[PDB]
């Protein structure tokens, strides 16, 4: 079909952000200024949030055969935009101390927002590929931003080779499915012969690298230690939040995901992700590796809901609310880590042994890390508990007894390291945009508390979005 | 047709084996160029007329030129030869060779289960990709241009020049 | 057939190694007869100037670089022999260390002498050993009856 | 045909080569800065979309020219960006 | 007259060989070489899948796949540039910190 | 005296024949032999796509343009394996800078050729030679024609004048370490290159096989001869441009020119 004004209003998120890249690139070539580039980039992402209202004026419809725009995609675009908003506000205080070329940062984050808001809208297997790679190239390059350290370059190179490897597995799987089926459109796929299933397993490999699943999780510690903390805010939250939407939509639409042959394999990956995350996560004394270890377990809880997407309609809202709660928890925690590095400081010295005290140093910021760190676990009065509660309900609904038991025993194992960091901020002690960065994490603390005690308004938004 | 496909596929296989067995890099670059030429021959034999000639102009005419530049400027020939051959023994080659061979035999067993339904070398001209690129796939082109801009800026950045 | 000999007569590549002096006449010749001459590509080397003891290894490396068929033209009295500089710093002729085929006396020789050197060198290239039992004829002997028959010359008080 | 001419060319190559045989560590600041050629490696891929475009443009029409103008405008913005930052300048 | 299975097993063999080259060697140049080999294997599999059904579905993402190959090879080569600019040793065991 | 211009080249080719070949020590041997034919066979097979006659067509294949671009891109490898086979950091860097400016100035020809192949709409050369039946595709595309001219004269045709010498010190021209028949191979390669670029220019931009009042094959031959003489006239008139000025007037000036050229042809064709 051609371009109609309905299609342009539907495409408005992918458009405002793209116009922002052009204006930011022209502004970089004009002046090369940090203040103007930060202002121009954050205005475009805020303009994308405003235009989410305008696409809500439009209904559930297609733009091209590549994309389908539903109300589900409206919420996922919003999650990615607040993470992009969150990462630029955490990057200005870290980059003020950087020695030179301080302006390429917002350009790459803007490209990654294009990639994230393109995996929200998906209907064809090719859009899946244009999105994964649009976000990886900034994540190829931003973990290597400030390569002057001996580990940022190390982290960039390890992530670079491995992410190209996953994309090559995804592309080879993407074709081996299309050999049987006449089209690669998600809906048109599956219209249980082994080549289609074999092609499907290859896409699971190429998707489970970025979702940090059990035999592909090896990158998640190292780059999270190596990357800058502003990059870790985006790498923990936005990428996997955007990626989880497209992998859920493929199994919802495709009739091959209805068959139990793929279901058993994904359940075992989810089982082992919880276990192989929450057991190796105990011994760590580094906060960045600690959050990277928890990421593997959080994506595992998302999978134990996704396996029962096909049994009961409550799994849609369950995945949605756990993603919202998981966004807020990780942004607050990673913002405090980045807010401790108020200058560039070369290599930031962050560790669990380095976080003795921190209440008599900065009391407000210690409270935010504690609230979010209790929210990661499953303690009530926090939004993580309501998200944990729906995934338990989904597993009970679909009679996945081993999987729901894994979440409980994984929660039982994983309570230990969250609580040490919560109490280690209470042992004996050994600029304007910085106040803005404090405001972002403090705003998130208020939100996770009020949506843990009072969780109904977030459910109303989620059922408003779900089709 | 059958003999041409068989001989160019075997040429590609031999070039792929050759590029993964030698030590000197320039032989590997030459053999990889030969393999790419064989793949373009496969593309022309199948009937993908806009693929065999599109691969050479770009994949074997620009990117491999970048590989040639970096392997030429490192001047790694004549230094660090002995320890790489010492470490790369046949014994450590067998190790992961069988592990990848399990993958190979699994995908061979997967592909032989379907029927043949053989297709002739149907020729596809550029006139129809000029429509398919312009049909549903226009935003793919736009976001691919943005992808290429992203690659340009991250390659300019992380390859930053300095005084040294 | 001897087509190869015609090939070598028809085309020759000159390597100009003229030194401080004596090369201005060689340039006068070259700009009338002819950036084409390149090292390790030429088969003819026109040694001119005073072969100094210090720079003789340069001439020996350039002689080594060229291919198997090597021709050398010595120009000037300073290159055929030591010339007027029979001194510790001048080698007494370039033929001491490289074989030479044609000798062009003078100080400096004229461009026409260079032209006649190319003519005698294509003539030598067209008779093939290299001597071939034809090069014993000498310009001392060939034009002898021409030169002896000269009787009168213009008086030197006129222009 | 093309195959006959290719066989003739490779036979001539074999004839000339056989006839010829019978006839008888640290660079420091030097080199580097090939990144103009890397800019070519990426820009040829950008222009490959125009390579595929040039075959079918009459049926493309007004939106085709519009989004081709957008594409080359993005390329022009990137080029002036690289010029103005100092990446594309005098190079060894 | 060749059906799809022969071309697909050829692409699978090149896929496996590229993966093995990515695994076994030490030089990052050689892992990038195997990466590009295995990208080409996936592209070949896609092209034979596209030309199996007899429509214009093989040339539509192959161009973008080789675009990805170009961009990835360029950024990887620039990373190798700056790595050798930092440290003269080109082994992966030099950059092998944060183990475990 | 010799009455023919070609007889000098004939004697030169005979001279390059029967010259002893020396082995270089501490050098690779396969690339020392292979670098000439990457420069020679490329522009030899660039001749395989000309419609010299409907009845004596050298190849009736569906696509000739992509083959030409594939040879254009391939040509760089000859300068690169020559640079590595030089085995002298001076000469190697000279061949690296020569291949640099080569890749830099080879960009333009494809985008300039998009205009003519878009107003032609086909890759089979019979369609192009039948397109120039009444109006040639040179009147509207002046900028594209001159851009393709610059690109065609920039591919190792000696117009840059950095091949056998180097404006920059610490490096040297890359035609020095080859002195046997391979040097004659270089010259014959650039000769087939210039004649094939001229033939492609006449048969793709102007109208081949028109025949107003005389048989059209000699009409094509005489027009090709006039463009040969004009190419030699401007090559001789063209002075050596230093490396800097070539880098200045490269990607800056002619990429926008060809982009607005594509815009103009796309706007006027519909
Ligand atoms: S021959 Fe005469 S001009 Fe030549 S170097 Fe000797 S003295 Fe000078």
């Amino acid at each position: 079909m051609t371009i109609t004004p309905q299609n342009l209003i539907a495409l408005l998120p992918l458009l405002i952000v793209g116009l922002t890249v052009v204006v930011v690139m022209l502004s970089i070539a004009w002046r090369r200024n940090h203040f103007l580039n930060a202002t121009l980039s954050v205005i475009g992402l805020n303009a994308a949030l405003v235009s989410l209202w305008f696409v809500g004026q439009a209904g559930a419809m297609d733009v091209t055969p590549l994309m389908r725009v539903d109300g589900f995609a409206m919420l996922y675009t919003g999650l990615v935009l607040l993470a992009s908003l969150a990462t630029c506000t955490f990057a200005y205080p870290w980059l003020e101390g950087y020695n030179d070329n301080k302006d390429e940062f917002y350009l790459l984050v803007l490209i990654a927002a294009l990639g994230g808001i393109l995996l929200a809208n998906a209907n064809h297997l090719a859009s899946l590929f244009l999105g994964i790679e649009l976000i990886s190239l900034p994540l190829f390059g931003l973990v290597g931003y400030a390569f002057r350290q001996k580990r940022s370059l190390e982290a960039s190179i390890k992530y670079t080779i491995l992410s190209a490897a996953a994309s090559s597995f995804l592309l080879f799987g993407m074709a081996l499915v299309y050999a049987q089926s006449g089209d690669l459109s998600f809906v048109a796929l599956g219209k249980n012969e082994p080549l289609l299933l074999a092609g499907f397993g290859l896409m699971i490999v190429g998707l489970g690298f970025k979702l940090s699943l059990v035999p592909f999780h090896l990158w998640t510690p190292d780059v999270y230690q190596g990357a800058p903390a502003p990059v870790s805010t985006f790498l923990a939250t936005a990428s996997k939040i955007a990626i989880f939407g497209v992998v859920m939509r493929l199994f919802l639409y495709a009739p091959v995901g209805d068959s139990e042959a793929i279901r058993v394999v994904l359940a075992i990956i989810a089982f082992a992700s919880i276990i192989f995350g929450n057991l190796m996560a105990l011994s760590q004394t580094n906060i960045k590796r600690l959050l990277g270890y928890s990421s593997i377990s959080h994506l595992g809880y998302l999978l134990v809901a996704l396996i029962a997407l096909q049994t009961g309609e409550m799994s849609m809202e369950a995945v949605g609310v756990y993603l919202a709660g998981y966004l807020f928890s990780s942004l607050g925690a990673f913002g405090v880590v980045s807010l401790m590095s108020s200058p560039y400081r070369g290599p930031d010295a962050d560790s669990l042994f380095s976080y003795r005290g921190l209440f008599w140093h900065r009391p407000i910021l210690a409270a935010v890390m504690t609230v979010m760190m209790l929210s990661l676990a499953g303690i009530p009065m926090t939004l993580g508990f309501i998200g944990k509660f729906y995934v338990l309900a989904v597993g009970v609904q679909a009679h996945l007894w081993w999987l729901v038991g894994a979440v409980v025993v994984g929660s039982a194992i994983g309570l230990y390291y969250y609580l040490r960091v919560a109490v280690s901020l209470y042992l004996h002690a050994p600029n304007w945009q910085y106040s803005a960065g404090g405001i972002v994490v403090l705003i998130s603390a208020l939100l996770v508390l009020v949506l843990g005690v009072w969780p109904q308004p977030l459910i109303s938004i989620v059922r408003l979005a779900m089709p | 047709m059958e003999f041409a496909f068989y001989i160019c596929g075997l040429i590609a296989i031999l070039a792929t084996l050759r590029v993964i067995t030698h030590t000197n890099p320039v032989h590997a670059l030459l053999y990889l160029i030969i393999s790419l030429l064989a793949i373009s021959g496969v593309f022309f034999s199948l009937g993908a007329y806009f693929a065999g000639a599109l691969e050479i102009i770009v994949y074997a005419g620009a990117i491999m030129v970048l590989f040639v530049f970096v392997v030429m400027m490192l001047n790694l020939g004549g230094s660090e030869i002995e320890q790489e051959r010492q470490w790369l023994k046949p014994q450590v080659w067998i190790g992961p060779a069988i592990l990848s061979a399990i993958m190979l035999v699994v995908i061979v067993y997967a592909i032989l289960g379907v029927n043949d339904q053989g297709i002739d070398g149907t020729p596809i001209s550029a006139k129809a990709v000029g429509i398919t690129l312009f049909g549903p796939y226009v935003l793919a082109v736009e976001l691919a241009s943005m992808l290429l801009l992203a690659g340009l800026v991250v390659a300019f950045h992380v390859g930053r020049e300095e005084r040294a | 057939n001897d087509m190869v000999n015609w090939g070598r007569k028809n085309s020759i590549w000159p390597y100009n190694f003229g030194l401080s002096c004596c090369y201005v006449e060689m340039v006068t010749s070259f700009t009338a007869v002819h950036l084409r001459a390149s090292p390790r590509q030429a088969d003819l080397m026109v040694v001119a100037g005073t072969c100094f003891t210090k720079m003789a290894p340069v001439i020996q490396r350039l002689y080594d670089q060229m291919l198997e068929p090597k021709w050398v033209i010595s120009m000037g009295a300073c290159a055929n022999s030591g010339g007027m500089y029979d001194i510790y710093s001048v080698v007494q002729g370039v033929d001491k260390f490289i074989p030479v085929d044609v000798y062009i006396p003078g100080c400096p020789p004229r461009p026409e002498a260079y032209m006649q050197a190319l003519m005698l060198l294509q003539e030598s290239i067209g008779k093939e050993q290299g001597v071939y039992r034809a090069n014993m004829q000498s310009e001392r002997e060939r034009k002898r009856g021409e030169r002896i028959a000269v009787t009168n010359l213009r008086t030197p008080d006129e222009i | 045909a093309f195959a006959i001419f290719l066989i003739v060319a490779i036979g001539l190559c074999c004839l000339m080569l056989v006839g010829g045989w019978f006839l008888g560590a640290r660079l420091r600041l030097s080199a580097k800065f090939y990144l103009v050629a890397m800019f070519f490696v990426i820009f040829d891929v950008e222009a490959l979309y125009l390579f595929a475009w040039s075959t079918s443009i009459r049926e493309s029409g007004w939106v085709g020219f519009v989004e081709a103008a957008i594409f080359i405008f993005v390329l022009l913005a990137g080029l002036v960006y690289l010029v103005r930052i100092g990446a594309l300048d005098w190079t060894p | 007259m060749i059906p799809l299975q022969h071309g697909l097993i050829l692409a699978a063999i090149l896929f496996v060989l590229g993966l093995t080259g990515l695994v076994i060697r030490r030089n990052l140049l050689f892992m990038l070489i195997g990466l590009e080999i295995m990208i080409n294997a996936s592209a070949l599999a896609f092209v034979v899948a596209g030309s199996y059904w007899g429509q214009t579905d093989g040339q539509v993402m192959y161009i973008l796949a080789i675009s990805l190959a170009a961009a990835e090879a360029s950024i990887g080569l620039a990373l190798l540039l700056q790595l050798h600019r930092r440290r003269q040793n080109l082994n992966i065991d030099s950059v092998s910190e944060m183990r475990g | 005296v010799g009455w023919g211009g070609s007889l000098q080249l004939v004697a030169d080719m005979i001279k390059m024949f029967f010259k002893e070949d020396w082995i270089p020590k501490f050098s690779d041997r396969v690339i020392f032999t292979l670098a000439p034919m990457i420069a020679f066979t490329s522009l030899l097979l660039a001749f395989a796509i000309v419609p010299v006659s409907p009845g004596w067509v050298v190849a009736d294949l569906n696509i000739g343009i992509l083959f030409f671009l594939m040879m254009a891109g391939l040509a760089v490898y000859a300068v690169l394996f020559a640079g590595w086979s030089s085995n002298n950091k001076y000469s190697l860097l000279g061949a690296m800078r020569a291949s640099a400016q080569t890749l830099s100035y080879e960009v333009f020809l494809g985008l300039s050729l998009m205009g003519v192949v878009a107003q032609a709409g086909s890759f089979n050369m019979t369609d192009i030679v039948n397109s120039q039946a009444h109006v040639w595709n040179v009147i509207p595309q002046f900028f594209g024609f001159i851009t393709f001219a610059i690109a065609g004269v920039a591919v190792c045709h000696r117009h840059p004048f950095d091949q056998p010498e180097a404006e920059q010190e610490l490096a040297d021209g890359y035609h020095i370490e080859y002195s046997g028949m391979k040097f004659g191979l270089f010259f014959v390669g650039e000769y087939i290159g210039i004649v094939t670029i001229s033939a492609l220019m006449v048969t793709l931009f102007f109208g081949g096989w028109q025949g107003p009042l005389l048989p059209p094959f000699i009409w094509f031959a005489l027009k090709t001869a006039f463009f040969m003489m004009m190419f030699i006239l401007i090559r001789a008139s063209l002075p050596r441009p230093r490396y800097d000025q070539v880098m200045s007037f490269g990607w800056k000036i002619c990429l926008p020119l060809t982009l607005i050229n594509l815009l103009v042809t796309a706007a006027v064709i519909l």
